[PDB]
């Protein structure tokens, strides 16, 4: 039986034939659908390893009576199905011993690890590159001019694109809080950063359409605020 | 470990009615505990972030013409995000969750800034040559003027002032009135 | 530029775009060994798309930038002034200069328009010939 | 008690009917309440020059 | 039993009644619901050409015992449903 | 509100147009100007 089971058949349920020869020796391969339980670790999202691991012993018995020995050192994959999606990098069988609060006897298990690797062509192409491309946007709204009057527009599709890409990597990833994913971080940095644009160009664009007759105050202002452009590298009148 | 949810402690008792005299049972108890991080870097961070524009919104010039679009945006997101946190949450109508009452209160703040600003978007763009109604506003605008310690000073720019002064005092109360709901939270 | 609404334009078509290529990704499998041709269409258009934003932004400030800050008049009436008679358009104080302004700012937004509606027509047709 | 068309005798049955009711909180926080709100813009647009 | 199953009966269930004739002879017919995996490639969408294999086999019984033969080279449709959104162009067996 | 829309598509188009395309103000001075006491409303 495996330990690592979640929502499946514990042991094996076909009970197909078996191989015996005149020895006394007996073959028997069954097959199964195996649905296990492994931390799957996404912080490099989506150029990402995972180390899935499935824990396969015996339930009822001690290496007093029953000992297990790995034929193979890897899986074997002669028979393999390319997913198309997934690759797998190397898989290697161990053979452990532990000790349970049950009983005095020792156990032994076979611990096989799988690391695999996910091909990045999909998500590169269908997800990422879209928002990365709309975040390339937020600094774009400053040089648009002020009187046209439309740079909030712009600024409110900005963020409600982000918050929609937001929302939606947030389906495909697990809501594992032990790690961050990058992608997540990121976009979360850009909202922050598009934010404050937003504020800091209602800001200047209030500045813009104040009247004199209103707000005048031109003595501290204009000593400052007519001899940094030569500072910013930029012709006067 | 299990990732996401930490245990806390598993107490077990043993019930035992005393008047049906038949019934036993145990009983374990599982405290779980959600780590934040996750759900604070992704549902509380947006709605802190885009909360702030309800407020935001009246600094905004009336002549530019832009007050509809960004309060109708700020209306529109927070829809989202509720119509999301009530999907996220298990459908129980025994008690509310915190950040959607949050949310509830936010939205009718946004909804009546909506009003007052087309109320103040209509008082601007009066002409001085049609809706005069100077005695009854002159004194009393001229002497609510030092009451919001503003700057002091042809009436189409009067009526921009009179605007502009109305809603930078709806500015000064609606802030006012969201820090006492921010206190609130706590 | 005049009306004032072509970023309004440029976003919804691109909103639009990446909605529906999002959508798609839903039905076609999540596979890396091919991508589907529709959705290298939709990325191709949106590479352009966002690239045509950028410009108009571009256009934009240059149309409403004033004679009183921006003059600059020796470089640009020398080359801008002579791509029309090149393009087959026909030709015509400080609203002088304010006309001019708007006038190179429509300029370079038409100049513009050919080679990208060139670039696109070669896009899709040239592309679209694997079975004949 | 019924009859069917098959036989002739007759066939008892019980019959419970449960009446209950929808506990309001969610949906009148959730759904009904935003949409009465946004209902108050209907005829704000006619004020608005 | 097929080998491309993905989440599905291995072998069928139902385990229907069967012909014997007197000199020997036994026909059987089941009825069965499988889940294969495609291959899916998607280059031409929607004008598409799906490939599918399914792949059928003893589990414990080599050919030095038991040999298959194919008795149509095509796959029968006397029993079709017309789906409505594929249309079968071929089905063809291989022996291997 | 999609009767509103269809009333203030309309309004807006009366707002904009010319003096030398839609003349047309015989018949219309005499009930648009005389309305106004009725609603209570000040005129200029
Ligand atoms: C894919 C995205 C990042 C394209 C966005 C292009 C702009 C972010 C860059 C391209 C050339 C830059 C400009 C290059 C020249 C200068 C002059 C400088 O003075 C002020 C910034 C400016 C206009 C830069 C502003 C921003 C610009 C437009
Ligand atoms: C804390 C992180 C998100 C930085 C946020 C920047 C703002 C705190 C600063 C940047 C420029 C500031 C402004 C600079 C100019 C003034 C004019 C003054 O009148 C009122 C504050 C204000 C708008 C400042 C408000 C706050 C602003 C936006
Ligand atoms: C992180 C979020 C809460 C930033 C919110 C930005 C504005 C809501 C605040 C930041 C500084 C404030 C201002 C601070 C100075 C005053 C002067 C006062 O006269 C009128 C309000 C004003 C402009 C405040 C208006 C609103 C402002 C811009
Ligand atoms: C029922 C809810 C939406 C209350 C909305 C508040 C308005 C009905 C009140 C609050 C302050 C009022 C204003 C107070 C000042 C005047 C100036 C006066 O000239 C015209 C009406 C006006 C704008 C009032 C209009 C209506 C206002 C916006
Ligand atoms: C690189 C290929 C895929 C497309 C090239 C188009 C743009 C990257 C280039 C073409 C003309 C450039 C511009 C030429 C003039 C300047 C003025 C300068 O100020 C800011 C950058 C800008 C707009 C350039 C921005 C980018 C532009 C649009
Ligand atoms: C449940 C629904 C019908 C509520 C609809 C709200 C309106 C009946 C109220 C909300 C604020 C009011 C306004 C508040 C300001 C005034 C200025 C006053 O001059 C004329 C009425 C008016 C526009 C009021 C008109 C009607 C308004 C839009
Ligand atoms: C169901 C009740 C509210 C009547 C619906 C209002 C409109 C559908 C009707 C009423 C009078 C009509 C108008 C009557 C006069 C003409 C002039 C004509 O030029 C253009 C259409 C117009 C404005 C009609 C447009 C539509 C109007 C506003
Ligand atoms: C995968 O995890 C196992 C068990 O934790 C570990 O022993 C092994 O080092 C990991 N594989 C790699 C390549 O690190
Ligand atoms: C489908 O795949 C099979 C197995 O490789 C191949 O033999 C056959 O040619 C393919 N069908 C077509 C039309 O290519
Ligand atoms: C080896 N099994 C794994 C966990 C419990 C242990 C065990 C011990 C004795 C009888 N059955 C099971
Ligand atoms: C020959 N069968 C086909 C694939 C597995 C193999 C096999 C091996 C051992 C026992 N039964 C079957």
């Amino acid at each position: 039986v495996l330990y690592n089971n979640a929502d499946g058949d514990f042991a094996v349920t076909h009970l197909t034939k078996a191989h015996l020869f005149h020895d006394g020796r007996v073959q028997w391969t069954p097959p199964a659908i195996y649905k296990s339980s492994c931390s799957i670790d996404v912080t490099f999202f989506p150029f990402d390893q995972q180390n899935c691991t499935m824990k396969f012993g015996s339930w009822t018995y001690d290496k007093a009576k029953i000992d297990l020995v790995n034929m193979h050192s890897r899986v074997d994959q002669l028979d393999f199905w390319e997913s198309g999606e997934w690759v797998i990098v190397d898989a290697v069988g161990t053979y452990n011993t532990r000790k349970y609060e049950c009983c005095a006897e020792i156990y032994p298990d076979i611990t096989y690890a799988f690391v695999i690797r996910r091909l990045p062509l999909f998500y590169t192409i269908n997800l990422i590159i879209p928002c990365l491309l709309i975040s390339c946007l937020t600094v774009l709204v400053f040089y648009l001019p002020s009187e046209c009057g439309e740079k909030i527009t712009l600024c409110i599709s900005v963020l409600l694109s982000l918050t929609v890409f937001l929302l939606l990597i947030t389906e495909i990833i697990p809501s594992t809080s032990l790690v961050i994913p990058l992608i997540g971080e990121y976009l979360l940095f850009t909202m922050i950063f598009v934010t404050l644009s937003i504020v800091i160009t209602v800001f200047v664009l209030n500045v813009h359409h104040r009247s004199p007759r209103t707000h005048t105050m031109p003595t501290w202002v204009r000593r400052v605020f007519l001899d940094i452009v030569p500072r910013l590298l930029l012709m006067k009148r | 470990p299990s990732g996401e949810w930490d245990i806390v402690a598993l107490p077990g008792r043993r019930n035992e009615n005393p008047d049906d005299s038949t019934y036993v049972d145990i009983t374990y108890d599982f405290i779980i505990r959600r780590k934040p991080l996750f759900y604070t870097i992704n549902l509380i961070i947006p709605c802190v972030l885009i909360t702030s524009l309800a407020i935001l919104v009246f600094y905004l010039p009336s002549d530019c013409g832009e007050k509809m679009t960004l309060c109708i945006s700020v209306l529109l997101a927070l829809t989202v995000f509720l119509l999301l946190i009530s999907k996220i949450v298990p459908p129980t109508s025994l008690d509310v969750p915190l950040v959607g009452k949050y949310l509830m209160f936010t939205m009718v703040l946004v909804t009546f800034s909506i009003v007052t600003s087309v109320c103040v978007l209509n008082v601007h763009h009066r002409s001085p040559t049609t809706h005069t109604m100077a005695p009854w506003v002159k004194v009393v605008f001229l002497e609510k003027l030092p009451a919001l310690l503003f700057m002091q000073q042809s009436v189409s720019e009067d009526w921009k002032y009179v605007a502009m002064v109305i809603d930078r005092l709806f500015l000064w109360i609606f802030v006012f009135v969201c820090v006492f709901g921010t206190i609130g939270m706590f | 530029s005049e009306c004032g609404e072509k970023i309004t334009l440029c976003i919804s078509v691109l909103l639009s775009l990446t909605v529906f290529l999002l959508l798609i990704t839903e039905i076609i499998p999540s596979t890396s060994l091919v991508i589907p041709l529709i959705g290298e269409y939709l990325l191709f258009t949106m590479i352009f798309v966002t690239l045509s934003i950028v410009i108009t932004v571009f256009v934009l400030n240059v149309h409403h930038r004033s004679p009183r800050t921006h003059t600059m008049p020796t470089w640009v009436r020398r080359v801008f002034l002579d791509i029309v008679p090149r393009l087959l358009l026909m030709k015509r104080f400080e609203r002088s200069v304010k006309e001019d302004w708007k006038y190179v700012a429509m300029v370079i937004d038409r100049i513009f328009l050919w080679m990208f509606i060139i670039v696109c027509l070669l896009g899709t047709v040239g592309l679209f010939l694997p079975p004949w």
